[PDB]
């Protein structure tokens, strides 16, 4: 069961890469791609995210989009870089100046078509292809425009596949253009639509994190993306490592969204790093609840939860996580929704990440995450309300009722959430 | 509280104690309606690329 | 901390077990069918029992026993006394009862009711029901025709249990009365008794003829204080308790109360939780109970205790709110689900 | 002599179903190869043990069994196991993606591209059957194959073999040892649709095996193996009459005749006992009476319920080994004393038994203890009904809020087999009460 992965404009691209890294460090494969590790568990589960190549090689099942050649050619540079099949480099020159009408309707259109002729190549090679998944920013142009864009096409290729986004929302704490809300909310409405899954990657968490409970005075993109890498390992293990789990994307799908638009989730990791002190199972619980722990700026508890999942890393005692998991719940009885029984869902895997002996990866549907898209609505009519920085956009063909629509689906998507935080049974 | 019925042979033995006494659709109809929901699929399917044409 | 429902709004003692348990600081309420529950104190019926002792990591009791109403509801418990031999026919502290419908006992009660015209014995009866609340649908006839149409009068089922012509009357007053007990079951099937009881009294003077009147025989709490001028004249709500009664008995008649009575009482009590505990003991059950009960008994002039019935959901004596309540507590609850003398005498078996 | 042809359906059924033929060769004597030395009917026989395997001119014993799995991670640890020879290919079925623990993917979209497929091999195995007897059809209610195809093979078997029966051992839900929270969904959608294609269907809620295996086998967290081997041995138990010399329920016609008065009420409750550790190097051999009474404690049943609060309909005794009718009429006379055993009026109150006087074999290595007797009973009792209460209620709470529900529907349902299928249990709960309460 394959899965195919694809990274779009530069965020997309160099949390992508650091992706690679990890897991490609954790199943034993070295930068040249040949395997070199101890036990037979790092490659039964191989396929997932890896083709095999001539020479017993490794080549990643990837796919590397931009707009312009910067980042990438950094890519092909950095540690992993040579790991990559040259073939799945594809980028244009022009770039998009963080627009998305750049990335979705004019610069990226041009290129699409070259992106989707890799992944068809990618798909035809599949046993049984199980799904996608895309690394890449919101605010920007060619991860946002583009990227929604690819997306819209792959669900016209593949209609019957899954396809989930690890999506980095904009926050004027990191930020690089005034645009980027423009940018985030009509992106959104697209992830609306046409993904199962959005895990979403607040920077402006990602900065607290850094600042407040890392105490690191001045965080850098590389800073934030220790954080990410470290959560799309623990978020992906459920499927690159054998448990006694047959997981499958859908079937994972299936039991954490109860509606189909709520499909955005809050990721969150303990403990979290930059030491040597074993951490209790007692500790790892309580600290992946906690919202300082969250990926998503949002409070767990100004909303309910819909779903939960946690995975455990490491050797530990599956009858203690048990024990706490199951005394979290009742320290917080009241932030889960009661008509969805046995809404809280446990997984362990032995093999932990390296560095720490111990891990634990969160993920939450929570009707919280709205305070996220409420934050990124204000930010966007602050400016609309006076169309500002829209010449921007209606150069590239673009209408204002373009930008009253998507504005209007996602104070839509606050409401829907909303609705399900005062349900009851 | 009677015992009946006592049936034995080499690999064990049966009977009954009494303690007291007393006071589907067709072939073709399914495989339509398999059918049936085949084309509520397809229906769905050409919505949505339907609705990616616009 | 512990968690715990509340399903049963209208239940005056677990009002405050509920209050007394928030002030705990270990006690958390949540919403009616939240099932992440340690505790239920459930609603009276069809409480759903088959929910319960199915959520992993979590020790779930109850306040009520499964099974429990075929001892606190009338024609059960009749039925419960004849057909079992713990009890017995040969049962010497239960008046004589038969069920009748509007499996019956209608002819096998006239045999019994001519056997006494024949003999001149008293012929005294009354029909009941737990159906009627304020005491409602009561008739004490000395004929037995003239009931047997006022039951039919109506479409359920009422028990016939023979009156009890020569009760015991306190002085002074000439008056009537009963006896309330409250008893504990825990979930070990532990038998507590209540240190303190009542005497819910009846403050007319009793007449033999006129069983006319409504109020001169009946002792319950509501009939007397709104269908009879002497609520509260001997003393305060028609409720006397039991260092009282235990003196006058002493002044009065030269005995104590527990010897006249309370042995017998507890006899009762130990006897009828007994017969049935093989048939409700949550001892090995996936869920456990306890449950509250309370006895009703009358006692005739010979100094001799008779039970009249058993209740299920009742209700205290406002004074003794407090302490009984906070005994539940301590014996009930966190004896399962601990924390950071004894008002209860043990019915041992 | 007349065969039975079992069908495992879905990763529980599958592995269950491996967990059974395991113990069914120990018992008999076969070998990991196929091969039984104390079978001296070479290449044929009518046998009871060849109600459950056929002979090859090579002397090779081959269950009549059929796995089917829409996806192969399952069905190929069994192709590359301990009992690899045992099966021929023809017989383990695979798709390549599974129905996503969805009702709906699995009865219809995958369901209907691989039912006629299916149902060829199945044929291939009835054709070798002189006197076909009927299934027994081993599938959890949770999964969405499970689930989904199952109703739809039970479906059809019922007209491609209108006139034989067919017996369910399904899985019952448990949070503890499941990572899905639409299976009260897909539990009510299979009874449903199943519920008159079924003639007798024991169920085991995986809550209970569970607490069993805690607490009688102290293992910490108990595994699918742990279960399963536990699983095996009550089944073994209920099928041994259809594979030994006996009596009593030798033809899956007996199971409904003995066991099930209303065809709608077909649940039997099964008690087992005893249960005990392998670590426990020796124990002090509980009697018949202590084996029997066991069998009214709710703490060994496969279901969590009270039958104090229910009335029996039918009642079996299964003892295995070592037993005599006499020392049996002992422990029945004392546990009517002091149990409440109440019968519905309209049926006798009596206990079919049947020994047999091999003791329960048991995996060597494995978790349970060798004991020399035991036994399984089936009490059709109306208690049962609780399991479907439980179920019943986690379904309206998600449904009220169409929780969900779109999976279903994204794959050809219609919203309305969910309030059609929920219709049905209201019934079904209703039935029980009438029967058992007054
Ligand atoms: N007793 C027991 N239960 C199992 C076993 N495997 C899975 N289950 C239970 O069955 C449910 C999962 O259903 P599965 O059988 O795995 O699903 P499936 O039949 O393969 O159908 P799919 O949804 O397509 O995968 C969970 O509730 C488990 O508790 C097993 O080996 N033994
Ligand atoms: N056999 C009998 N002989 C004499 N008095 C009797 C009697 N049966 C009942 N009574 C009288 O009837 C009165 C109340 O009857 P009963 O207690 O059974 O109704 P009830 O259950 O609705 C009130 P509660 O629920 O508060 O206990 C008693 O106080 C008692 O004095
Ligand atoms: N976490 C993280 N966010 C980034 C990074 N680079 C850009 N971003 C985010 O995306 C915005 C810039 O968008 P960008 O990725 O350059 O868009 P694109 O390259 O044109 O597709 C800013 O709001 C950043 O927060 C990165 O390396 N890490
Ligand atoms: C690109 O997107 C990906 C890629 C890889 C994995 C996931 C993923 C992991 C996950 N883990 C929790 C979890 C839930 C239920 C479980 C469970 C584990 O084990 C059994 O049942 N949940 C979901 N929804 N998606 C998403
Ligand atoms: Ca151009
Ligand atoms: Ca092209
Ligand atoms: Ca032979
Ligand atoms: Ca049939
Ligand atoms: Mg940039
Ligand atoms: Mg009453
Ligand atoms: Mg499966």
């Amino acid at each position: 069961r394959e899965i195919v992965h694809i990274q779009a404009g530069q965020c997309g691209n160099q949390i992508g890469a650091k992706f690679w890294e990890v897991i490609s460090d954790e199943h034993g494969i070295d930068p040249t791609g040949s395997y070199h590790g101890d036990s037979d568990l790092q490659l039964e589960r191989i396929n997932v995210y890896y083709n095999e190549a001539t020479g017993n090689k490794y080549v990643p099942r990837a796919i590397l989009v931009d707009l312009e050649p910067g980042t990438m050619d950094s890519v092909r540079s950095g540690p992993f870089g040579q790991i990559f099949r040259p073939d799945n480099f594809v980028f244009g020159q022009s770039g998009a100046g963080n627009n998305w009408a750049k990335g979705h309707y004019t610069e990226g259109a041009e290129l699409v078509d070259s992106v989707l002729d890799v992944v068809r190549k990618e798909s035809e090679s599949c046993d049984c292809l199980q799904g996608f998944q895309l690394t890449h920013s919101l605010g920007g142009g060619t991860g946002s425009g583009m990227g929604t864009l690819l997306i819209s096409k792959i669900r016209e290729e593949y209609p019957d596949r899954i396809m989930n986004t690890f999506s980095v929302m904009p926050s004027p704490k990191v930020s690089d253009t005034v645009v980027e809300p423009y940018n985030a909310t009509l992106s959104v409405h697209q992830l609306v639509e046409n993904t199962d899954e959005t895990y979403c990657i607040d920077n402006e968490a990602l900065y607290d994190i850094c600042f407040r409970t890392l105490k690191l005075t001045t965080p850098t993109y590389g800073d934030l993306n220790h954080l990410v890498s470290a959560t799309m390992s623990g978020v992906t293990t459920c499927l690159r490592f054998p448990g006694q789990l047959n997981a499958d994307l859908r079937k994972l799908a299936v039991n954490m969204v109860p509606f189909p638009r709520l499909h955005f989730f809050m990721p969150g990791f303990a403990p979290l790093t930059s030491q040597y002190r074993a951490l209790t199972v007692p500790e790892l619980t309580q600290q992946m609840f906690d919202s300082k722990n969250m990926m998503a700026a949002c409070d767990p508890r100004h909303g309910r939860y819909l779903t939960v999942a946690a995975i455990f890393r490491g050797r530990m005692s599956m009858k203690e996580v048990d024990e706490q998991m199951l005394n979290v719940q009742n320290k917080n009885s009241s932030y889960f929704v009661e008509w969805i029984p046995n809404n809280v869902k446990t997984a362990v895997c032995d093999i932990p990440p390296r560095g720490l002996k111990m891990s634990a990866t969160f993920i939450g549907n929570s009707t919280a995450i709205q305070e996220l898209f409420k934050r990124i609505s204000e930010q966007f009519t602050a400016m609309f309300r006076r169309k500002a920085f829209l010449h921007w956009y209606t150069g590239e063909g673009m209408d204002e009722m373009e930008f009253t629509e998507a504005e209007s689906n996602m104070n839509d998507l606050v409401s829907e959430y909303q609705q399900y935080q005062d349900a009851t049974a | 509280m009677e015992v009946i019925e006592l049936n034995k042979c080499t690999s064990g033995q049966s009977f009954e104690v009494i303690l007291k006494p007393p006071s589907d659709p067709s072939l073709e109809e399914i495989q339509k309606k398999l059918e049936a929901a085949e084309e509520r699929r397809k229906y769905q399917e050409a919505e949505l690329l339907k609705h990616l044409a616009e | 901390m512990y968690t715990f429902v509340v399903r049963d709004e209208n239940s005056s003692v677990y009002a405050e077990v509920s209050r007394l348990l928030l002030a705990t600081g270990q006690w958390k309420r949540l919403r009616k069918d939240n099932p992440r529950f340690n505790l239920m104190l459930g609603e009276r019926n069809r409480l759903p029992f088959g929910r319960l002792g199915h959520e992993p990591g979590l020790v779930q009791l109850v306040n009520y026993y499964r099974g429990a109403d075929k001892l606190c509801r009338k024609a059960s418990l009749v039925k419960l006394i004849k057909t079992s031999p713990e009890l017995s026919e040969s049962c010497t502290w239960f008046p004589e009862s038969y069920v009748i419908y509007p499996t019956d006992e209608r002819e096998v009660f006239l045999a019994a009711y001519n056997r006494r015209r024949e003999g001149r014995e008293g012929n005294v009866w009354i029909a009941k029901s737990s159906a009627g609340a304020k005491g409602e649908g009561i008739l004490i006839s000395s004929e037995a025709s003239e009931l047997l149409d006022f039951i039919d009068e109506q479409g359920q089922v009422h028990v016939i249990q023979k009156y009890l012509e020569k009760p015991l009357l306190l002085e002074p007053g000439h008056r009537k009365f009963d006896i309330r007990s409250w008893v504990l079951v825990d979930h070990l099937y532990n038998i507590y008794l209540y240190r303190e009881g009542v005497l819910r009294t009846s403050s007319e003077p009793y007449n033999s003829a006129n069983f006319q009147d409504k109020t001169c025989h009946l002792t319950n709490h509501c009939i007397q204080k709104e269908y009879s001028k002497n609520y509260g004249r001997y003393e305060e709500g028609n409720e006397m308790f039991f260092e009282e009664f235990n003196q006058y008995l002493m002044d009065a008649l030269n005995t104590t109360l527990e010897n006249s009575i309370l042995l017998q009482i507890k006899h009762i009590i130990r006897s009828c939780l007994m017969c049935i505990e093989p048939a409700i003991s949550t001892k090995h059950l996936h869920y456990q109970s306890f449950q509250l009960f309370g006895f009703d008994f009358m006692v005739d002039e010979e100094l001799k205790v008779w039970l009249i019935e058993v209740n299920g959901a009742p209700a205290c004596a406002q004074k003794l709110y407090a302490e009984l309540c906070q005994g539940i507590v301590d014996v009930a609850i966190s004896s399962v689900f601990p924390l950071a003398t004894s008002i209860f005498i043990k019915l041992h078996h | 002599m007349r065969e039975c042809i079992s069908i495992h359906v879905g990763q529980a059924g599958v592995q269950i179903g491996n967990a059974c033929w395991e113990l069914y060769c120990l018992e008999h004597g076969i070998q990991p190869d196929g091969q039984m030395p104390s079978d001296k009917t070479i290449g044929g026989g009518d046998d009871s043990f060849n109600t459950f395997f056929s002979e090859t001119g090579a002397g090779k014993h081959v269950p009549r069994a059929v796995f089917v799995d829409l996806e192969p991670t399952v069905i190929d640890e069994v192709r590359t196991g301990t009992y690899r020879q045992l099966f021929h290919p023809e017989q383990l079925i695979t798709g390549k993606e599974d129905a996503a623990n969805n009702y709906a993917r699995g009865h219809y979209t995958i369901g209907k591209e691989i039912i006629d497929l299916v149902l060829d091999r199945i044929r291939k195995l009835a054709d070798q059957c002189t006197g076909l007897q009927g299934f027994l059809v081993f599938h959890s209610f949770g999964g969405g194959t499970g689930s989904g195809f199952t109703s739809l093979l039970m479906e059809r078997l019922s007209v491609d073999y209108g006139k034989k029966s067919k017996l369910e051992f399904s899985i019952y839900p448990a949070p503890q040892v499941s990572t899905a929270v639409v299976e009260p969904y897909n539990s009510i959608l299979t009874t449903h649709t199943t519920l008159e294609h079924s003639d007798c269907a024991f169920m085991v809620d995986n809550e209970a095996i569970y607490d069993i295996c805690r607490r009688n086998l102290d293992i910490e967290r108990p595994t699918y193996t742990n279960l399963n081997r536990l699983i095996s041995q009550i089944v073994s138990s209920i099928t041994a009459s259809l594979r030994f010399d006996g009596a009593l329920n030798v033809d899956l016609t007996e199971f409904q005749t003995n066991l099930v008065p209303y065809p709608r009420i077909h649940f039997p409750l099964a008690t087992y006992a005893p249960v005990i550790s392998a670590e426990k190097a020796y124990h002090e051999q509980l009697s018949v009476a202590e084996i029997t009474n066991a069998c009214f404690e709710p703490a060994n049943q496969m279901v969590k319920c009270d039958p104090r609060h229910g009335k029996y309909m039918a009642c079996c005794l299964l003892y295995r080994g070592d037993v005599v009718p006499k020392d049996v009429n002992a422990a029945i006379a004392t546990i009517k004393t002091k149990r409440s055993i109440q019968f519905v009026d309209w049926c006798p109150t009596g206990f079919k038994v049947g020994i047999n006087y091999q003791p329960p074999t048991v995996v060597p290595g494995g978790d349970l203890a060798k004991v020399q007797r035991a036994v399984c009973m089936l009490s059709n009792t109306t208690a049962i009904a609780e399991a479907w209460a439980r179920l019943d209620h986690k379904f309206d709470l998600m449904y009220a809020k169409r929780a969900f529900v779109h999976w279903y529907v994204g794959e050809g349902m219609e919203e309305g087999e969910f309030s059609e299928a929920r219709e049905d249990m209201a019934a079904l709960e209703k039935d029980y009460e009438e029967v058992g309460v007054d």
